[PDB]
RNA sequence: CAACUCACGGCAUCCAGGAAUGAAGGAGGGUAGUUCGGGGGAGAACGUACUGGUGCGUCAGAGGUGAAAUUCUUAGACCGCACCAAGACGAACUACAGCGAAGGCAUUCUUCAAGGAUACCUUCCUCAAUCAAGAACCAAAGUGUGGGGAUCGAAGAUGAUUAGAGACCAUUGUAGUCCACACUGCAAACGAUGACACCCAUGAAUUGGGGAGUUUUUGGUCGUAGGCGUGGUCGGGCUUGAUUAUUAUUUUUCAUCCCGUUCCUCGUCUCGCCAAUGAAUAUUAAAUUUACGUGCAUAUUCUUUUUGGUCUUCGUU
């Protein structure tokens, strides 16, 4: 399974701050796309397919990639905003009834 | 306002009132012009010596102790650049995006530029003929 | 030829008597901050949407307008779902914000050369300003050759409205719109404000860079009291450079390459005694400036394993 996970974030105003900019500049910016698609690939690397997407309905990402990035410049939201397959394994009978358990 | 360009900057240096040197120096003259010459056979330019020897030897403005300033010394013993350093840094900066233009025929920016950079050339140049130390059978391209 | 107080003399002899005003609130050139930005070119991917197609369902209307008609449909339109194709574009975020000499420039990553500002006790020492001629660049529309053709669309066609309507409106439609390579130099190309330099009152705000500082020079005895580092002497190793070596005439054969203290010379640091910047009885444009605190903060990885050791299942006692 291969996979592309969009993003989305906004900057936040700190709480002392008497400025209306909240502006970014570049560098700053490029930090934080890097610092995430790295962190979505060595998650995701070792792990599976059902044991991915438990992660994703559940938020769980978001906590360990807010945290990390915030001291990079600060975050008011992350989002996962859009998860997508694009290239899938080839067809199985075990790993599929596997995965189901029993059938109701 | 810039040469031939738009701007205005300030950035400068302004050296001291006092032409004096400072008291804490332990350097004579010998040593100092020493230094100079030996740092000058790497092929370091006048610009390049000053900087590194203020960096490390905490001498400011060479004129002040030696009594004479830095090109002075190399041309005295005939390390001196034969074209002067000032216009060789264009001419080499010029040769480079020429190089890119044979690639990239679809850029604008860079040629607007080039124009720029082959006009001061030839500015300097005159200046370095008016001012005897070029051949007046000197040429750019 | 050497030796040889000092002199004459010989030596493609050397350095110093600062030997050449200053470093413009002019220009140029350096060095640095992974500096700064929808600046420019190239390459690789991404995103929905419009349009077309294919498959799977449903069944009679759908388009369109003020009201209509032109137009498409039981050969299944329109609508719903999944997928594929092609060309163009990059919403919201996007602002009395940024970059570029103008015209102009918004997805992401990689890459190629550039430019502006700031910082400097760096270098050079008037190299500058402005501008007939000449040269380069330049929105959209147009012209040529080849390619592309999804969307919109001059010309044209059909349907309306109107006294008339070859107009606004509706459905279509060629050139064009896109790309490459040549041509053109015609804009409300506008801030309707030519370029360069100086003087000049007020309160908030915004983009980019940099800074936020208060006991020194040590002089004289330089005084080995100590330490650190460098070059010399034996020693160790080294086919070190000349070199027995290399055939075990291996016998070396020495200052030496690489290592090497208790030795001499030199550099520097530590330690030291003394000396150097802190005395008001009255103030004319001031001799010394706030604050210095908050909020966030990686186990941050893959392992192939192989020698023991806990277990398990066959034969046989």
């Amino acid at each position: 399974y291969t996979l592309r996970l969009f993003v989305i974030a906004f900057t936040k105003k700190q709480s002392n701050q008497l400025s209306k900019n909240c502006y970014a500049k570049t560098r700053l910016v490029k930090w934080v796309r890097h610092r995430i698609t790295n962190l979505i690939r060595q998650r995701l690397s070792k792990v599976n397919i059902n044991e991915a997407v438990t992660l994703l309905t559940r938020n769980i990402l978001r906590d360990r990639l807010a945290k990390r990035c915030n001291p990079i410049v600060p975050l008011r939201d992350l989002r996962i905003r859009k998860v997508k397959v694009v290239r899938t394994p080839r067809f199985d009978a075990q790993a599929l009834l596997n995965a189901h358990g029993e059938i109701p | 306002v810039r040469m031939q360009g738009v701007g205005h900057g300030k950035s400068a240096s302004s050296l001291p009132f006092c032409r004096t040197p400072p008291s804490w120096l332990k350097i004579a003259s010998r040593d100092v012009i020493d230094a100079v010459c030996k740092l000058a056979k790497k092929g370091l330019t006048p610009s390049r010596i000053g900087m590194q020897l203020r960096d490390s030897m905490g001498i400011a403005q060479v004129k002040n102790v030696t009594g004479r300033k830095i090109l002075r010394i190399l041309k005295h013993k005939g390390m001196a650049p034969e074209i002067p350093e000032d216009l060789y840094c264009l001419i080499k900066r010029a040769t480079e995006m020429r190089k890119h233009l044979e690639r990239n025929t679809k850029d604008r920016d860079t040629k607007f530029r080039l124009i720029l950079v082959e006009s001061r050339i030839h500015r300097l140049a005159r200046y370095y003929k008016r001012v005897k130390q070029l051949p007046p059978t000197w040429k750019y391209e």
